[PDB]
DNA sequence: ATCAATATCCACCTGCAGATTCTACCAAAAGTGTATTTGGAAACTGCTCCATCAAAAGGCATGTTCAGCTGAATTCAGCTGAACATGCCTTTTGATGGAGCAGTTTCCAAATACACTTTTGGTAGAATCTGCAGGTGGATATTGAT
DNA sequence: ATCAATATCCACCTGCAGATTCTACCAAAAGTGTATTTGGAAACTGCTCCATCAAAAGGCATGTTCAGCTGAATTCAGCTGAACATGCCTTTTGATGGAGCAGTTTCCAAATACACTTTTGGTAGAATCTGCAGGTGGATATTGAT
């Protein structure tokens, strides 16, 4: 039956940052494929601090390091900004 | 009216000076061609030895792109795409 | 009491619970905080919205409406950090920056 | 009569072939090179090849080729010469890890 | 409280060259090998269990796991190997 | 009455299964599968401390230093291409001088 | 003095010469010192990052290891 | 009065060198420049470094300036000279990924 | 060739620092038995999707000829980089002081997992909608000849 | 330079294939209460590593001279590209059978969880091995002037 992507979520972000603008499936294809590749990326390296560290948990302190030994430069600072502000955010 | 004995062969000479151009070649020795279809049977017999691994251990007979994706993976060559 | 997705009390588009059952499922660790899937589809977003910002750009150079996975191969190596991070990517139907180095000019 | 100089042609195809994504090998050929190269592995019992699994496979094809064309290429200017050959290829494969 | 595969390095190394010996250099060396290997094969066969939606690595994804990894002749040894260890196992 | 025994190898199977349940490789870890992967481990280090004990007797000396090692890696076709990112610390290079550059 | 600059030309040459060089242009001292700079860089950014999760302050040849293994590189013997 | 051709004297060395494990740059220089770098990064946080993480961190930049040299040195063999030069090492790592 | 100059090879030697062996007692993993839980194979099963066969039809590949352009080979002069000597200066070695910083145990609050149903939100077709592919033409730009 | 030939650029168009929107049912996220864990705080070791201070100790910086290497210049035979002419090979919808692949059940061999007795592998000392470095001398080997 199902198989489930992050269509829907690459749309909403999409019509957020050019609201006239469309994506074809090749190129929502190519999105799902690129977005499961940063998940994977950040979670691999996330379990592995966590592993070094004799550590059992994976919280948000090992995601935010793990983006910045992956992301280049400006890219990790404003991923960690962002995902920061989230956290802050969702506590309440 | 000479006929192919060798699929490699099928990969001709007017494919290959299309791939060099896109990799902006602008002069081709004719020692290219064959040079070049060895360096493709290579990686094809590399990820396709892969992919069929993959495709055996699911317990399958059809190569899927997901096989041929993770082969790529194991070479270390990421291909975005094929996913859905 | 009516229920609130994670999503929506962390201000985000991505699916906060999807990212956190792909965490516990994907063999990273034993357990996974509160936090870590907050922070996760915070970082995914905004990675999609790069990326998605420079490919609608490409998109508008070359007078479409629609992003096809060409905009996206151009919005990737015409960006120097996204060009680092994806340098082992290869987008199908993608093709390649026209690029023709000085000697080969008449 | 009119006829252009060697070179001016070339330019031209690098311009039309890098606006492109089109692949530039043709779809039968390449298949056909597949499926047989397949066979050797399978000892010959013979396995079904989505047609997704296969244009995946002619995409990262022809991704790497064209790569180690631009690699190669530099190789040759680096040489001071502007004609493509093997050792340019076999040079650029040794120094990319592929055969180092 | 801090644990190798040292005394198994020296086993094998006296099986193999039983007039041989190893400095404490080549021996961290030799460590740093089995955990290499180690955790390519296992990363491997985590991956094959994921794509194939199994919660359980047998020997059958470790055998593939080396069929993968291994070159040529190492993966035809390696393989004769572990189907000869298990196999020579379940007989009790 | 060690499963490494009825195994018949020297690398602990025990040990093995431990490090595959505690290392975040899947939720549940088979009966053959840590003795497969003991029998691998031990098979990959006693090809390599052949070559390597090989390359020490090569200068005769009797014991294996991290040189004997690095010549072991690359002179073998399959272990240089299994081994081709690693660094073998103090292990130096292949003698190696190009013929281009020897005079005459 | 510079701090880089005591990497001297004779030890450049050492390594030039383990690397099989024959013949080394005067200009290739300052550009190693570029190159050897970039890479010592990235790896110590790296490693102090891997220490710095760890809350010590001491840099352990762990984490070097690890930052080496995030750039593709394996090193034996630590 | 005796003396070498040029190239022997360098042969020579190729041979002792390739020969040999040692570490090829003085310890003290090197663990200064990290010492430095490593300050540099944190912004004025100091940190300590195990004596191994500096042996490590100085075996690893050696073996990575060795095939650097051996690979450049491929380019420069193939563009018909014998003496390396900067252009050689820039195009072996832009090939290689480097950059 | 001849020989002189210099370097490297090979056989010794014997201590000393590093490797090996040994004794130990100890948590600590590994083994064992048992009491359950479960994941995954076997057995159909409906149903896509993959293989194949049709043979036209145009879209490309192939083969030849000829112009002109390149890679290879050769020479040579200026200058860059190798070789060699000295002397001092930065590094290496060894101990030393002690500050700070890892590493170990041990409580407990806080954070996580678990298990029970409640609510949706995401997916999958089906029904609407529309941007772009492929074809055409005119204008611009580029090239080649003189 | 002009002047002609040719190609590429760029916008038009419309119908349809692909995209977007729309509708509904259930896997799955959310809620609440509950029942394990954990990772951290606090607290005394001990390393370990940073700073220092000599003096021994080799290695780096500096200078001089010339070999021979690089970069420039020149030639030419063969080779590669451009252009054109045929003929084949890949493309292209359709059709059909069916292989093989998801989707579902049903359990049962196999893995997990817990609470037991034992065996092993790691550490700290220590005794006891040896291998190899470093130093010496003399025997071949290599290089270079002649």
């Amino acid at each position: 039956s199902r198989k489930e992507s992050y269509s829907i979520y690459v749309y909403k972000v999409l019509k957020q940052v050019h609201p006239d603008t469309g994506i074809s499936s090749k190129a929502m294809g190519i999105m799902n494929s690129f977005v499961n590749d940063i998940f994977e990326r950040i979670a691999g390296e996330a379990s592995r601090l966590a592993h070094y560290n004799k550590r059992s948990t994976i919280t948000s302190r090992e995601i935010q390091t793990a983006v910045r030994l992956l992301l280049p430069g400006e890219l990790a600072k404003h991923a960690v900004s962002e995902g920061t502000k989230a956290v802050t955010k969702y506590t309440s | 009216r000479k006929v192919l004995r060798d699929n490699i062969q099928g990969i001709t000479k007017p494919a290959i000076r299309r791939l060099a151009r896109r990799g902006g070649v602008k002069r081709i020795s004719g020692l290219i061609y064959e040079e070049t279809r060895g360096v493709l049977k290579v990686f094809l017999e590399n990820v396709i030895r892969d992919a069929v691994t993959y495709t055996e251990h699911a317990k399958r007979k059809t190569v899927t792109a997901m096989d041929v994706v993770y082969a790529l993976k194991r070479q270390g060559r990421t291909l975005y795409g094929f996913g859905g | 009491a009516k229920a609130k997705t994670r999503s929506s009390r962390a201000g985000l588009q991505f699916p906060v619970g999807r990212v956190h059952r792909l965490l516990r499922k994907g063999n990273y660790s034993e357990r996974v905080g509160a936090g870590a899937p907050v922070y996760m589809a915070a970082v995914l977003e905004y990675m999609t919205a790069e990326i998605l910002e420079l490919a609608g750009n490409a998109a508008r150079d070359n007078k479409k409406t629609r992003i096809i996975p060409r905009h996206l191969q151009l919005a990737i190596r015409n960006d120097e950090e996204m060009n680092k991070l994806l340098g082992r990517v290869t987008i199908a139907q993608g093709g390649v920056l026209p690029n023709i180095q000085a000697v080969l000019l008449p | 009569p009119h006829r252009y100089r060697p070179g001016t042609v070339a330019l031209r195809e690098i311009r039309r072939y890098q606006k492109s994504t089109e692949l530039l090998i043709r779809k039968l050929p390449f298949q056909r090179l597949v499926r047989e190269i397949c066979v050797k592995f399978t000892r010959g019992v013979d396995f079904n090849w989505q047609a997704q699994a296969l244009l995946a496979l002619q995409e990262a094809a022809e991704a790497f080729l064209v790569h180690l064309f631009e690699d190669a290429y530099l190789l040759t200017l680096h040489a001071k010469r502007v004609t493509i050959m093997p050792k340019d290829i076999q040079l650029a494969r040794r120094i990319r890890g592929e055969r180092a």
